[PDB]
């Protein structure tokens, strides 16, 4: 029943006695449910070190992964160029999923097309799909460029994207000069980040390779910045802000921050901002190219060095105090621009926040996950804060990365309790936060189910989630935040000290019980 | 209306290359339409794939079984906890619905086949999740293309472990949308689960046993349906898929009537239980007071005098409640016009709920419906309202710009487009994280939600005072 | 007992058995405590409507006030001028307290002096204190200006600030031309915001009252901005940001944002930034003066209008969508500057966030408090978000203000269940959240004691506090936030939606009980 | 040593005008010093007022009474929940420490007096807070200046309601610091509370009844002290102020010995209890292992052979624990130098605790100490170290620039100055929201806190690498 002035949604409606009875009748009468005591027994068993031993021996089963597939990244790369349509050659189900996954994180339109390969194409190839697909998209959606990617179907049947695009130009489906860069992005090799790298390499090769004979490294006097898979608007924005502050000429190659944040003013804008084709053509003429997230940009590095002849600096992701410092000094070096007074002040205001908050941050234990570059920067910054990154998980990380992070850990007293896990997933991490309980997890929204599991063992075992990463679906607008630069470090510090203090206030809110320590001032 | 809608359709189609123009022309009608054909490449269809229809919608809701997204990591990651098919359970112990189990195919599995890997992970699932009551492997695109035989592995391992293991070949390249996935999934239930209790005389049936077929419990929708039928003296032996258990399905052959809400996704299995067990099925609608009342009436008429009277009691009980709802909200929603675009049922099924709030549906369409769904739709819409099957992004945007509906109801990929154009939008798949919308209790939440969005202060502020 | 590897601070140390025992004995023998059942009985009585009616009849007792005294405001006003030392003439206890209160909010040094009047000065006046005080302060701390306010001892004994400063100049203790503005600031009249008003009008008068003959209203073609008592660094910052990107020439009069945020770089800077004496002298030449917080800048308005002859625009505090629009357009009008495309976009991005988050914000009930301009702006934005400002308390609000706000409420269906309370305090508010429970309180850290009380009555009666206001002492670095403009609106909207969703996730984190609605996507 | 420090003192003093220079020279010494005199105007004293000493420190901790900050709104507001004097109770019904009760004077009360308003609010306190055990009215600056008589209001209304109402004349203009507030507060206890049980024979005293005088339970400090005393066999009948109840204070007339932790605030009422009741009092220290050991023994010595065995039991019973703490933390803190500046006890009382972790206190001083406290300090401080009474802002900054200490221990108005200078700072009044620091359990926390801050990674980061 409903009372029309206090209508109840599913929670708390189904807590009403009649619903509670009906659901009890349903299980007892028809579900043949395992008895609660057996359930409790198995739940306690899944928190043990024994379950953990067995869990970590898995070879074939993956449960709750912390990565997605290559074309998801390829679409995000494509979206950063001026008026281009991401196009994924293969089965359409994939595009409906890529679009929805980013729609949920940015709360924005995400435009992308498929060329709907069906059963028949699986036997005869998808050539006609490319032909009609390109023509239809160019006519209906009017992009200045189409960036072609691939689904696993089109990968397994081995469709030569290059031949098909050339044959579509040959047959007059799209004009010969229309930009159609491509990349093969197989979901069974690496992850979403690899798709971003493959796609960017594809686009850079397309505007540059057969034009190198007139490019003079340095004549436009700019530095190129390649962001990598990036899902925080504040990160694209802070890198541009810092370089403009230094008077440094730059080219942010693949910049989606306008299309991922259009105004609600009475009209929908399908395309907005982005890197222009002219910037991509001129990008050899830059002094150098900096890769903001180098561990998933290896193919782009090989291409920028090998063909553009740029000596890509050995820079880590500009996350935390030290690595934002190194970034700024290398930019200074390359451009001959001095690091301005404003950035020196900003650096010191971050250092000031560190001195003010260090007592609550000291020795706090964290479990965390995400993409390789994001994770290593968060590890670095946690060590700088005097915290312990005890469980560092990166499902899609590789052996050399793992070595680089264990090195960073070995260089600090605060790394002594930490272990790096590559190829492991969130059900693996679930074990680790029960058997070697940290204080908090820093992760994406899938972490909420691990927090729910720890709370079921009991309040003293609950490990709270701090949502930093991708995807964040159960909170609004956190995609606007920053994790890079001194700005991003200020935001992360504030979020960590205040998660600690909120949790401390929840534990000391017991009247006459724990509220002796429920301090007004902290 | 009349030829304004007709000229609007040819206006929009003018942008297409001729092949696309000729095809799309057959998929747009004024209330005459062809459906369940393939999508034209590059036109930004809103459709999903057969995997979405099998794993995402039919098997995924089954509470106590583990479902393996078999193939690469993408498919099962993007579908992880995306549909709100609600359930009561201890997740990771006896229930597993929000978890993502996958075989995470890497290149060696593509080159040499994942059947060996499938057998290994079935053992792993058995050590680590001992309270699971069955497994289903949902094939992603590579599995068929690669030539694996998940059936052999399912029989062998099922045999060995005395475990119900269902192979489902719902690879995304099959069919033209998630519709064929419903059919593959119904046939996999048929072949591997539904017959298991055929010799069991042991279930004490009563004359009033019924099963809810095709309600996936979005936001609790099946629970607010179940309670009404139960109050009307019927016993629901099974709930198909939403909060469903495998035993409920194996027990569904013992009921007296199959009540079909979602015709499109489950008419296949209903026709089969009719042929094999003699069980009759009937369609019903539980969106809004009018439809819920005539459905309770029609279902009650299928039984004996007591049930007809309990039906009249139930109707009399909720009368003050749904009437207070319409009294508060219909004067707020009166005469507002809605355009809808959803999947295979709700585009026709929610019209009555809107009319109970004095609203009119000026356009509706389906992603993957077939012609028997449109025959059913025409009975519900006004003359001259717009009908669009597998609408392109472009067409929908253009139709909306012309018709200027006061509210649009569709999915997550459409939401933010129309909100930037200033049109009130409500998600009619996930209920915009609200709901249930089924039954009498669901009507109160539906009424409240349509009101809060259509009449929200934010819509007056889209244009700056200076331009 | 302590484990050297796991040392327990107060919480959890005193939960250890031997301490639990030890405190039990201490109570029962010696404390002569009322029995727990009586305690519980009285507690339920304080949650009732009965108790509320008696509580609201208080004429003489104030319990948990939501205002501070005048000189605190004057100190904050004074710290906004270039190299100025705040000086409170009267007793030193007050200065120790003013400095500590701001130290705790800003986590920064707060420099202020006293001239330390004692019992002796109560019989003979504080002239010598002012003489030696000014001289000593000027030589020791080397300010370019000393801005004088008063404590209640000096007010009650009636020391003539003007004569005392003039006699210090006459008697040679400070140069005749050393800047010493003053303002009398009685703690028994008004509140801290009144102290800021008085101090600002004093410094304004000091620099302009004589020089008026060469002043041409408009000749320097700048607009003056008077901020009022402001404790969010982001607010000073966003006003400057918006005016600069609009190309509007302006003068922020009293600007503390550098002194309240110096870098931790090895040096302590006593003074930093601030409005120059030159700006205060040139200020009559501005086109007009905009008052950012009009309801506590009455004396300043009378002086800016009556002596500088500026027609002060009737603008409300720029909080919420409409009042930031009205602000930018009035500024456009006076400056002849168009509102740039970047600010139009930002407005639209805020409206976009409003459309994405409205279904969670709709109809949410709030109890709220703070200073008059802050509270009405928060009310205005809550109504624009579709929320209901059910309990609006402003201890230092006045009858004309309560009318203005009731008129804002009257113009919205969302204002229908809201009541404004002036002259009421937080123990009054404690009863209102018991008897007419809202969903959240938006307030400063004193609200944590109300949340602890509501929690004690039961989990379903707990009203969570959302920290926005002054002072915030139990969280770190929230003084860096913004509440004004589109930026401030974006931050408040994100804090509100997300506090709603965090509350929903803790309520649905019950395994097989409430977690049917513990959705990944919201 | 000597010449270096004397040169420092004279150099610093040369910024002053002569009157101020001559006075400040008298308050700076190398170990000769004067204390408890007025602060020179305009020099940014760190001191507070007599109200802070009475409401903030002595009365405010007493949990079951309501303490009225009588006068304008400022004083009570800035002191609400600022001091972490911990208590067990249901706040707002039976306990009231974190609340701010005030008569909020407006102009009509200054011009006509607030005595009728005090009477009306005592009635209201009685309506809305029935389970309160007494009321004290802490006068702020205006009450005495305007000629009010809060004593008549207290005994009239107190008589009229059978409730203890204590009038306290701790107006901020009285004295030169928080110090006189302690004394005014000690006399207010003596005159309106301490004599109430004088005709009562109902309390069964034992040869081992004791009371802790002057432990305000900052962060639980009294609780970590008490436990050790009762584990030694003694019974603590009262805790003065920290988690204090009025009945505990009324029962203090029956104890055998008064254990004075804070001499400066409590000595006044102790000397009185000795004169009027023969109860002896002794001073102790419960900061660091050495001092707590020395103290438990001194207290036990004054009782007999059983308690002396139990004292030696307790000492063995914690020797594992504190020895583990020094083993862990002393190598990390060895030879690091601390400069301190706190109120009137802690500047000398924590020296040994620092030394137990091998640190040297190279400077210490007090806000409001008197010469007898400095007598006590020179025994604890090293030869040639720096002493400063009522240091000015300027002086403390300049002393630190030249002494270059490795850690500074002082208050909240000093904290952020020295952190910007790159020097580790710990708050030695609020314990930087950590603690207890008393007893052996307190020693553990103290040791962790000094190390986490002195050895924090952030101190290596104050200089930007491009400005190296
Ligand atoms: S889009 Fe139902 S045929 Fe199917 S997931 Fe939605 S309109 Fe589906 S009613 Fe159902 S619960 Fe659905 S809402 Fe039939 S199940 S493939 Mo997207
Ligand atoms: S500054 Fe104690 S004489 Fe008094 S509040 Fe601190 S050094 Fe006081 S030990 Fe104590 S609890 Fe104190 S820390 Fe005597 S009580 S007026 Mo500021
Ligand atoms: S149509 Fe459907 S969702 Fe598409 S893949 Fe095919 S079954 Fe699946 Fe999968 S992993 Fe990624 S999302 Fe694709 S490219 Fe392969
Ligand atoms: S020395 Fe001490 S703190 Fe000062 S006033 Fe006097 S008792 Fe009090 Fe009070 S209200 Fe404000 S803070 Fe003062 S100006 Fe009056
Ligand atoms: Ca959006
Ligand atoms: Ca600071």
């Amino acid at each position: 029943s409903q009372q029309v002035d206090k209508i109840k949604a599913s929670y708390p409606l189904f807590l009403d006695q009649d619903y509670k009875d009906m659901l009890a009748k349903k299980r007892d009468g028809f579900e043949e449910k395992y008895p609660q005591d057996k359930i409790d027994e198995v739940f306690q068993w899944t928190t043990t070190k024994e379950y953990q031993e067995l869990n970590f021996q898995r070879e074939a089963l993956t449960v709750n992964p912390a990565k997605a597939c290559q074309p998801l990244g390829a679409v995000l790369c494509a979206l950063g160029f001026e008026k281009t349509m991401p196009y994924v050659h293969g089965s359409q189900g994939c595009v409906a999923y890529f679009r929805s996954y980013f729609n949920r994180h940015f709360r924005e339109p995400v435009s992308c097309v498929s060329d709907s390969m069906t059963e028949d194409a699986a036997v005869f190839g998808g050539q006609q799909n490319m032909k009609d697909g390109l023509q239809n998209c160019k006519a209906t959606y009017k992009p200045d460029m189409i960036a072609v990617s691939t689904t696993c179907m089109a990968e397994v049947i081995g469709d030569d994207l290059n031949a098909f695009i050339n044959n579509s130009k040959k047959e007059g489906f799209i004009p010969d000069e229309f930009p159609v860069p491509f990349a093969h992005t197989p979901s069974f090799v690496g992850s979403h980040v690899t798709g971003w790298d493959n796609m960017f390499e594809g686009i850079a090769r397309y505007f540059t390779l057969k034009s190198m004979d007139d490019k003079v490294v340095g004549s436009n006097k700019k530095i190129n910045i390649v962001p990598g898979f990036e899902t925080y608007l504040g990160n694209f924005r802070v890198i541009k802000r810092m370089l403009s502050e230094m008077g440094v000429g730059y080219s942010l190659l693949s910049d989606p921050e306008e299309v991922l944040d259009t105004p609600a003013d009475g009209q929908f804008r399908m395309y907005a901002g982005g890197t222009t084709q002219e910037e991509m053509k001129d990008a050899p003429n830059a002094l150098n190219t900096v890769l903001l997230q180098p561990w998933h940009l290896e193919k782009t590095k090989k291409f920028v060095e090998g063909t553009w002849k740029h000596e890509v600096p050995k820079l880590n992701i500009p996350m935390g105090l030290d690595w934002t410092d190194e970034f700024l000094m290398k930019v200074s070096e390359i451009s001959g621009q001095p690091i301005p007074a404003s950035l020196t002040k900003e650096r010191g205001r971050l250092v000031d926040m560190m001195t003010d908050s260090h007592t609550w941050l000291h020795g706090k234990r964290f479990a965390l996950w995400g993409d390789p570059d994001f994770v290593m920067g968060l590890v670095k910054f946690l060590l700088e804060l005097g915290c312990e990154p005890v469980h560092i998980l990166c499902h899609n990380g590789n052996k050399r990365w793992k070595k680089a992070v264990d090195a960073i850990l070995a260089a600090s007293p605060y790394g002594k309790n930490a272990t790096v896990y590559i190829g492991k997933d969130l059900w693996h991490l679930r074990s680790l936060v029960f058997t070697d309980k940290p204080d908090f997890m820093i992760g994406n929204s899938y972490g909420k189910f691990i927090q729910r599991d720890t709370l079921h063992k009991g309040k003293e075992f609950e490990v709270p989630l701090i949502r930093i990463g991708f995807p964040i679906f159960d909170r609004h607008h956190l995609h606007r935040s920053t994790t890079l630069g001194y700005e991003g470090a200020m935001q992360i510090l504030t979020t960590l000290v205040n998660s600690i203090l909120e949790r401390l206030d929840e534990e000391t809110r017991g009247m006459q019980a724990t509220d002796y320590n429920h301090d007004l001032v902290r | 209306s009349r030829e304004e809608v007709e000229s609007l359709i040819q206006e929009v189609l003018e942008v297409y290359p001729e092949k696309a123009r000729k095809d799309r022309n057959k998929h747009l009608a004024v209330n005459c339409i062809i459906s369940n054909k393939k999508s034209q490449p590059g036109l930004m269809t809103i459709r999903g794939c057969a995997y979405a229809g099998s794993k995402g919608v039919v098997w995924g809701p089954i509470k106590d079984m583990i479902h393996i997204s078999h193939g690469p990591v993408g498919c099962g990651q993007y579908s992880r906890a995306g549909r709100r098919n609600y359930y009561i359970g201890t997740t990771g112990v006896n229930a597993f619905v929000t978890m993502n189990f996958t075989s995470d195919f890497q290149e060696k599995d593509i080159v040499f086949g994942g059947d060996k890997k499938l057998a290994k992970l079935i053992d792993e699932v058995e050590t680590l999740f001992p309270l699971n009551k069955g497994i289903s492997v949902q094939s992603e695109c590579p599995i068929g293309l690669i030539g694996d035989d998940i059936e052999s592995v399912s029989k062998v391992k099922g045999a060995e472990l005395s475990k119900t293991i269902v192979p489902v070949r719902c690879e995304g390249f099959r069919g033209v949308s998630q519709s064929l996935g419903h059919h593959i999934a119904n046939d996999a239930v048929r072949d591997w689960v539904l017959g298991k209790r055929d010799e069991d005389t042991t279930f004490a049936s009563t004359p009033y046993d019924v099963a809810i077929i095709g309600d996936y419990n979005i936001g609790g929708d099946a629970w607010s349906s179940r309670i009404l039928l139960e109050e009307m003296g019927l016993r629901c032996v099974a709930q198909w898929s939403g909060d469903g258990s495998i035993s409920e399905i194996e027990l569904t052959p013992k009921v007296k009537l199959n009540l079909v809400h979602c015709y499109r996704s489950m008419n296949y299995i209903s026709r089969h239980m009719e042929e094999k067990y003699g069980i009759p099925w009937m369609e019903y609608n539980f969106f809004g007071p009018t439809k819920t009342i005539e459905s309770l009436r029609a279902i009650a008429a299928k039984f004996d005098e007591s049930i007809q009277k309990k039906c009249e009691e139930v109707i009399a009980k909720y009368k003050p409640e749904w009437e207070a709802v319409v009294a508060k909200y219909r004067p707020r929603l009166e005469g507002k016009r809605v355009m809808l675009y959803i999947g295979g049922l709700r585009p026709r099924h929610v019209i009555g709920a809107y009319e109970d709030l004095g609203m009119e549906v000026v356009g509706t369409g389906y992603e993957f419906a077939h012609n028997d769904d449109y025959d059913r739709t025409m009975k519900e819409m006004g003359d001259s309202t717009l009908l669009y099957d597998d609408v392109t992004g472009y067409e929908f945007e253009e139709f909306v710009k012309r018709i200027k509906p006061d509210l649009i109801g569709s999915g997550i990929k459409e939401k933010f487009i129309f909100q930037k154009m200033g049109i009130p939008f409500r998600e009619m798949h996930s209920w915009d994280y609200s709901g249930p919308y089924h039954g009498f209790d669901g009507f109160a939440i539906f009424a409240r939600d349509m009101d809060m969005t259509l009449n929200n202060p934010c819509w007056k502020k889209l244009q700056a005072p200076w331009e």
